[PDB]
């Protein structure tokens, strides 16, 4: 145990006595134990007849490891030798929660096959002691569809398999269950999110936020000492109502507020009128109807994709989306077309509906449908197949991709192309490599961005160094534009890949710094999309400082970006701060109308939702990735890469792809029958609790809030009293609460 | 003509102060010599690695001009030599400034790029170009006088061993001024803030000054000692002046405990 | 069984009935009636709706085996405001 | 009574107190207190509470520190002085 | 303790690196006020060295002639001199006033730039930058004054609109007073919590000065 001890100290109590390991120390016992995995990994396959003894060294020093509260210890042995799996043989009751907990906060950083290997170990072991919730979130993180049917068909309790069904919900996964399965009925509803809009509503009542607010409240016009800006105010009307269903300005008689906007305007006006209305689609098409039959171009088309984003995160049994979005997807006019596949895509963001996808692909490749309708078409196409790998979309997404002409491909909406490529085999990793080589065959530089694209879909929210390293490369050789399109998709690359965990997404940021220092104009340019797709929802003030300083840039792309990224920095946060810089900037960029509009889109998206919604992708204490909205943030920022044409020129209605990543900051506690429940609980921003033994806290400067209560970015909640214990242990979203029999003993 | 508007929200300096700046590399947990904190330090490393790469690369095929040694010369070109020492009066501009010089004259000059633009505030003392008084710098205002006057810089050597028969008092001066600091995670826990203030009164020589020199000998703050006769000043509004003041040291050193000894003397005496 | 349709219908939260709730009609008959009848038998005025079958819009003129209409098919209610004739005249 | 009993919610709301605590007694306990007096109590009783090494304030944690601020501090207060004034 | 050798091992080579980034990029300095380098725009820097010119802070005193097309500006230039210019061509006749701070060049001491009025910088921070983190919730059983105050000092700056309807002129002065700590500050942090226009805090003790009549100056800066 003193010297090096190669292949020593384990040889002699190999050879020597066999008896307890622990009778010579714990310190010893360490030492053998790191040494056993130094020689196994020496151990080739020959050596096989080597490892006799070492079995039975390794299953006794795993209990005596948890005997003395040393279960992390325990686990990096079984780590190094790759033999983790007879660990769950040896859990006990007092433990499975810390070495449950130590495993999975290792999976963010070991990689390929590893990564599965312990996801499934620290599954098995949670499915041993039937703790059936953290079970399937972290299934969920395996995205193993079989395995979230097995999960959610093994558990016998009707009210955990709700808390399931409810998580099964918001991370946007569904299951058809059979009518067998007792009580099938509300277990469907509650997957489907159809009671999200009511849930929402009786929150906001609770809160006393369902007054409308006219955009003149965030402007605040009065304290300061055009078509655009009709268009900006519309989008702050839609973002700061979104998913109430009451406005001041289009609810009620909106057609003079709706053709106050000229041009493309009307078309996201409209639609704007789809936000308020959002998870609402009974009601909500019941306002769309009304503009369903204007006969002015723009109009129809935005209700069209307003009854998209109406029925955006909630499955109809009976699709209404699908019957009004159907007939408009092979209309003559380019218009109605944009409107129905948005919508469309918006819509079913996530279901792969072999269906919807059968109707919506000719489209692609049809005569008259526009590269814009070609390129909405393929974000749709993804956002509906997100994650799913699904060979039509991908065989259809190439054939329209080498089809066009090399002249044709130098348009900025076929970079919406690979992007639904891309969104197809959004973090599904190493699948790529058949679809790499069918992309080296398109000429160039658009062979560069969409390889660029898709290899960094594919690797969205996994953290390979490896991927980070090639798209720096991709960074490091700079252009002296035409050639250079690609280096603003690998900026946004490095936030999509580091985004998963969060050490990995702060060292990021430094090199986001120097992107922003010695990279190029347009490498510069994507810097801003890059720090709010890392930092969407969170609006820490490093980020927020960071794009302040390049919000009065001399490249106009670059304060464009900054300034959208302040706004989805802060988005949906209510922050006082990051109100008062869009103010100050809306003061200092008063004479720019471009300038002014980015800051008036920031303003909405701070107050989105009147402060209670968040687009943030990562739900699940962080812990699980929401593939529609990753979708619908990288199909924004991806399309604000050429914000002077897209955003600033006629398709700013691809803003409404952040419908897509809308999803509640949510505490609501309901009892065992699904009615609301208040509850004293604390709220406090979450500790890491990985390591220190016995009960740490897990929040720190918390505050004891009713639980209807809106969660900010990395705040945890723990239920103050124990008159009730929840069915899961993640307080987010809807958690469902049951009478402590030990309380009130 | 309309007067410039400044982007930053707001006239005074960033609170925070003494960062460790861009060196704030991540927490990482747990601290125990463990598989997943040597895995976090690796993923650090690699993030490191690349950023190391990324810029000997910039910096490689950057022109001869734009060199980090190159851009610090040509930074001393533009502030020159000398740095004339004036006083930030007005911030009219993101880059532009009104100050004043020694000399008691105001310059309208413009704040170049290399200054700490979130060091400056109206007062301030800025560093200014020689011929053209543009603001080329911020001065860092040396520790005033009276900061030393009241911090007390070596601890005194009595102890709480030292102090015999205030147990009570002991635990009760412990619970405010020493339990807060040392284990914070029982306030925390009970959701309560510590005892705001406490004041020791009783007949002279009975130990106050004793137990203020025990706390001062065992904490980790910043200890401030201020006599209530030293808070009466020659001059009108000097005394709410040094009363300002030393509060505002007492924040800057933060945590810090203000020790106004025989408060009551302020009054008492004419 | 015997060609009568039994087609689960959806209803708007704001009418506080049983959202699961069924019809009973033949396929001879054409939208219009199918509106009616839907309209009636669950308290709703029948001018204000629009009905969605098979996840498409109910074509009001063709019958309902010609729409493609089927057994256990899924129906769903839209309450409109403004009359379709009103909508459109209306500006 | 109904200002002091209100007080007593707002500062005592992040207290881990018991389950049966009477703040309307409390508030009825120190008729003539300002609200500075109030959180007073509600941080002497969270500090009683700690003292004993435990992780929850009784009301007994309550009452004593009822005692030591509103009655044994009572020597000190500015609300008899201050009243004259207002 | 398995990994502690190769904790350290990698520590140390994370700080090497960070030192070795430091060397490239910058950090360093900062007691002589320097920014980053990554903020640094030399050329820019050296444009405006150039072509923008420093301006002396004067004021304007009286104008001679202002009805004619040559009109005098008489200026005094603080403690250095008092001279008689004329605008720059690039700025407006009406632009510059008797009595108001003009910035003027070093060589003709010609009105280049109309100025901001001088404000004791003392009395600049007394301005609320940071809100209090305290709310109207946080103040209880002063239902009716909370009220009272929010309708004077809140409602009239949030919704004036149902204040010039009816002709209606709101109260613009409110005196909180009772007994110490029953909640006047509390309540004013509150107001600078929820308040949106520009929120000053002057505390009386800040009004006395050493001099005679500067109490009264800060007052009218104020
Ligand atoms: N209870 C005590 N135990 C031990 N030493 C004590 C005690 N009380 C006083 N002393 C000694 O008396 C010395 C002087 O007392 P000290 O200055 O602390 O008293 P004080 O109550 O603060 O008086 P004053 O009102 O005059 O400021 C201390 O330095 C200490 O050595
Ligand atoms: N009505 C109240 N509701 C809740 N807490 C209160 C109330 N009144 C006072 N407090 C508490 O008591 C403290 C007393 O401080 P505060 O600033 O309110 O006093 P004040 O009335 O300004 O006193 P003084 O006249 O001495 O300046 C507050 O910080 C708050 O924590
Ligand atoms: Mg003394
Ligand atoms: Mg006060």
């Amino acid at each position: 145990m003193t010297m090096s001890g190669e292949r020593e100290c384990l040889k002699y109590r190999l050879v020597g006595s066999q008896e307890e390991l622990a009778s010579w120390g714990h310190e010893y016992v360490r030492h053998l134990a790191g040494e056993v995995a130094k020689e196994w990994q020496e151990l080739d396959d020959a050596e096989k007849v080597q490892r006799e003894p070492l079995l039975t060294l390794v299953k006794e020093i795993v209990p005596y490891n948890m005997a003395h509260n040393a279960e992390h210890e325990a686990c990096d042995l079984l780590m190094e030798i790759e033999q983790v799996d007879m660990l769950e043989k040896d859990i006990d009751e007092n433990a499975y929660a810390k070495v449950c907990l130590y495993l999975t906060s290792c999976v963010n950083y070991v990689p390929e096959p590893e990564n599965s290997a312990l996801l499934r170990c620290a599954l098995g072991v949670f499915r041993k002691f039937s703790r059936f919730p953290e079970a399937l979130r972290l299934a969920l993180m395996l995205n193993d569809m079989e395995l979230v049917e097995d999960i959610f068909t093994s558990c016998k309790d009707v009210v955990v398999q709700k808390q399931m069904a409810f998580m099964l919900g918001r991370h946007g996964v569904f299951l058809e269950l059979s009518e067998d399965v007792e009580e099938y009925e509300d277990l469907t509803e509650i997957m489907s999110n159809v009671q999200l809009n009511s849930n929402f509503l009786a929150l906001a009542r609770e809160l006393d936020i369902m007054e409308p607010k006219v955009p003149d409240d965030i402007y605040k016009t009065h304290l300061e000492n055009s078509a655009r800006m009709n268009l900006a105010s519309s989008f702050v009307n839609g973002f700061v109502n979104a998913a109430f269903g009451q406005d001041k300005l289009l609810t009620d008689d909106g057609n003079k507020w709706l053709y106050k906007n000229k041009d493309h305007g009307m078309l996201s006006a409209a639609a704007s009128l789809g936000m308020i209305l959002l998870w609402d689609v009974d009601g909500g098409l019941t306002q769309i109807d009304k503009y369903l039959y204007s006969s002015e171009d723009y109009i129809k088309s935005g209700a069209l994709l307003a009854c998209g984003i109406v029925n955006s995160g909630v499955r109809n049994e009976c699709d209404p989306a699908l019957a009004l979005l159907s007939d408009y997807v092979l209309h003559n006019s380019n218009t109605m077309r944009l409107g129905s596949i948005f919508g469309l895509g918006l819509a079913y963001a996530g279901s792969n509906r072999e269906d919807v996808l059968t109707l919506l692909l000719p489209v692609m490749g049809d005569s008259k449908s526009s590269m814009e309708v070609a390129g909405v078409t393929a974000l749709a196409c993804g956002m509906i197949a997100v994650g799913s790998c699904n060979g039509d979309v991908t065989s259809t997404i190439l054939q329209t991709i080498m089809e066009k002409s090399e002249t044709e491909l130098k348009d900025t909406y076929a970079r919406w192309l690979p992007l639904g490529l891309g969104l197809n085999h959004l973090g599904k990793g190493e699948a790529i490599e058949a679809i790499l080589a069918a992309l080296e065959v398109v000429s160039e530089p658009f062979r560069s961005f969409a390889n660029t694209l898709v290899d960094v879909c594919a690797y969205a929210g996994s953290g390979n160094v490896l991927k980070v390293q090639q798209l720096l490369h991709i960074c490091s050789e700079h252009f002296d534009a035409d050639m250079g399109a690609h280096q603003g998709v690998a900026v946004l690359g490095i936030a999509l890949i580091a985004m998963g965990e969060e050490i990995g997404a702060e060292m990021a940021l430094r090199t986001f710094g120097h992107l922003l220092r010695y990279g190029e104009p347009t490498l510069r340019r994507a810097v801003p999309l890059a720090l709010a797709l890392i930092s969407v929802s969170n609006p820490r003030l490093n980020i927020l400082d960071t794009l302040s300083k390049f919000s009065h840039d001399a490249d106009p792309e670059v304060s464009y970006n900054s300034i959208f990224a302040m706004g989805m920095v802060g988005s949906g946060t209510n922050n006082a701060r990051l109100a008062a810089m869009l103010r100050q900037l809306a003061q200092y960029h008063a004479k720019d109308p471009n300038n002014l509009f980015m800051v008036r889109l920031a303003q909405g998206l701070t107050h989105l939702g009147k402060g209670t919604l968040t687009l943030c992708p990562y739900h699940s204490d962080r812990q699980l990735m929401s593939q529609v909205a990753v979708a619908g943030l990288l199909t924004v920022l991806v399309s604000f890469l050429d914000v002077r044409n897209i955003i600033l020129g006629k398709s700013h209605y691809v803003l409404y792809g952040l419908v897509a990543a809308m999803q509640p900051r949510m505490l609501v506690t309901f009892d065992e029958e699904l009615r609301p429940l208040p509850v004293s609980v604390r709220v406090g921003q979450a500790v890491d609790v990985v390591g220190q033994a016995g009960k740490p806290k897990t929040i720190t400067g918390f505050q004891t809030h009713t639980t209807p209560v809106l969660l900010a970015h990395g705040e945890r909640a723990e239920l103050a009293t124990e008159e009730f214990l929840p069915v899961t242990p993640i307080l987010e979203g809807f958690v469902i609460l049951r009478k402590n029999p030990n309380y009130d003993l | 003509y309309e007067p410039p508007v400044p982007t930053r929200v707001g006239k005074k300096k960033k609170k925070t102060k003494g960062p460790d700046a861009a060196s704030k590399l991540p927490l990482v947990t747990p601290h125990t010599q463990c598989r997943l904190k040597l895995l976090k330090l690796e993923r650090i490393k690699d993030y490191l690695l690349m950023e190391e790469e990324f810029i000997r690369n910039q910096e490689q095929m950057k022109p001869l001009e734009e060199k980090q040694e190159e851009e610090r010369s040509k930074v001393d070109d533009l502030r020159g030599t000398p740095m004339s020492v004036g006083t930030l009066e007005e911030i009219i501009d993101d880059n532009h400034a009104i100050v004043s010089t020694s000399v008691g004259s105001e310059h309208y000059v413009s704040i170049l790029s290399f200054v700490d633009k979130d060091l400056l505030e109206p007062g301030c003392s800025v560093l200014l170009n020689h011929k053209v008084h543009a603001v080329i710098g911020v001065l860092m205002d040396d520790t005033d006088p009276l900061v030393t006057v009241m911090k007390v810089e070596k601890a005194p050597q009595e102890t709480y061993a030292d102090i015999g028969g205030l147990d009570n008092q002991i635990q009760e001066i412990k619970e405010s001024v020493e339990l807060p600091l040392t284990h914070p995670e029982y306030y925390e826990e009970m959701g309560i803030k510590p005892p705001k203030g406490v004041i020791l009164y009783g007949p002279p020589g009975t130990g106050k000054t004793l137990l203020a020199k025990a706390v001062a000998n065992q904490t980790s703050a910043t200890f401030l000692r201020v006599v209530g006769s030293e808070l009466i000043q020659k001059y009108l509004g000097d005394g709410p002046k040094l009363v300002r003041e030393l509060f505002r040291v007492a924040e800057e050193h933060a945590p810090s405990i203000v020790f106004i000894d025989e408060i009551d003397a302020i009054g008492t005496k004419r | 069984t015997t060609g009568i349709a039994t087609i689960e219908v959806f209803l708007p939260p704001r009418l506080k009935k049983d959202r699961k709730n069924l019809l009973e009609t033949r396929l001879h008959i054409t939208g219009r009636e199918l509106r009616s009848k839907i309209a009636e038998t669950f308290g709703l005025q029948e001018n204000y709706i629009k009905i969605v079958i098979n996840k498409k819009q109910l074509q009001l003129g063709k019958t309902l085996e010609e729409q493609g209409v089927a057994h256990n098919v899924k129906a769903m209610v839209l309450e409109l405001k403004q009359s379709e004739e009103d909508a459109r005249k209306n500006f | 009574l109904e200002g002091r009993t209100h007080i007593f919610k707002i500062h005592a709301r992040s207290m881990s107190v018991e389950r049966d605590i009477r703040f309307e007694l409390l508030a009825r306990l120190c008729p003539n207190s300002t609200g500075a007096e109030i959180r007073s109590v509600c941080t002497e009783a969270g500090m009683f509470a700690i003292r004993a090494r435990r992780k929850i304030a009784t009301e007994k944690d309550f009452l004593e520190a009822v005692n030591k601020v509103i009655k044994s501090y009572a020597k000190f207060s500015a609300t008899p002085r201050y009243m004259t004034y207002n | 303790s398995t990994y502690s050798r190769q904790i350290k091992q990698v520590e140390d080579d994370i700080q090497q690196l960070l030192k070795k980034i430091n060397e490239l990029t910058g950090i360093k300095e900062s007691d002589t006020g320097l920014a980053p380098p990554a903020l640094w725009d030399l050329a820019a820097d050296k444009q405006t060295l150039q072509s923008e010119q420093p301006l002396q802070v004067a004021r304007c005193t009286k104008i001679i002639n202002a009805d004619s097309e040559d009109p005098k500006y008489i200026i005094n230039v603080k403690q250095f001199a008092k001279f008689v210019v004329d605008l720059s061509d690039q700025v407006a006749p009406t632009d510059i006033e008797e009595g108001m701070r003009v910035g003027v060049d070093r060589n003709k001491y010609q009105i280049h730039i109309p100025l901001p009025p001088k404000i004791d910088p003392t009395v600049t921070m007394m301005q609320v930058e940071e809100k209090p983190d305290v709310t109207y919730s946080d103040v209880g059983g002063c239902k009716e004054q909370i009220e009272k105050l929010r309708e004077v000092v809140e409602t009239p700056l949030l919704h004036p609109e149902r204040f010039v309807n009816l002709g209606i002129e709101p109260p613009k002065g409110v005196l909180l007073f009772g007994p110490p700590g029953t909640g006047k500050t509390l309540c004013a942090r509150a107001v600078a919590n929820r308040t949106d226009a520009c929120f000053i805090r002057v505390i009386g003790s800040e009004l006395v000065q050493k001099y005679v009549g500067e109490g009264a100056r800060m007052v009218r800066e104020l």
